[PDB]
């Protein structure tokens, strides 16, 4: 996966 | 509703664009995240691979790397530098 689809899911 | 940022995290908060001194989790988040992507600190074949050695971001966060899958050492340091 991308950086972005990683952390955009963090505390999720 | 909102925390402050101490001053070590406030910096890269606002180098990433952040403005003002209160923002919301989700806030933190984001801005953290735009200061990785546009240092591009992340690995471009494993990028949830981060070195952040040599920034100010690694000696907030006390290592020279860290993965975005294993993330209990970013939720370490925010809570040592953010307020409620």
């Amino acid at each position: 996966e991308t950086f972005e689809h990683w952390w955009s899911q963090l505390l999720s | 509703n909102q925390v402050r940022p101490k001053l070590p995290l406030l910096k890269i908060l606002h180098a990433a664009g952040a403005q003002g001194e209160m923002f919301t989790v989700k806030e933190v988040m984001h801005y953290l995240g735009q200061y990785i992507m546009v240092k591009q600190l992340y690995d471009q074949q494993e990028q949830h691979m981060v070195y952040c050695g040599g920034d100010l971001l690694g000696e907030l966060l006390g290592r020279q790397s860290f993965s975005v899958k294993d993330p209990s050492p970013l939720y370490d340091m925010l809570r040592k530098n953010l307020v409620t």
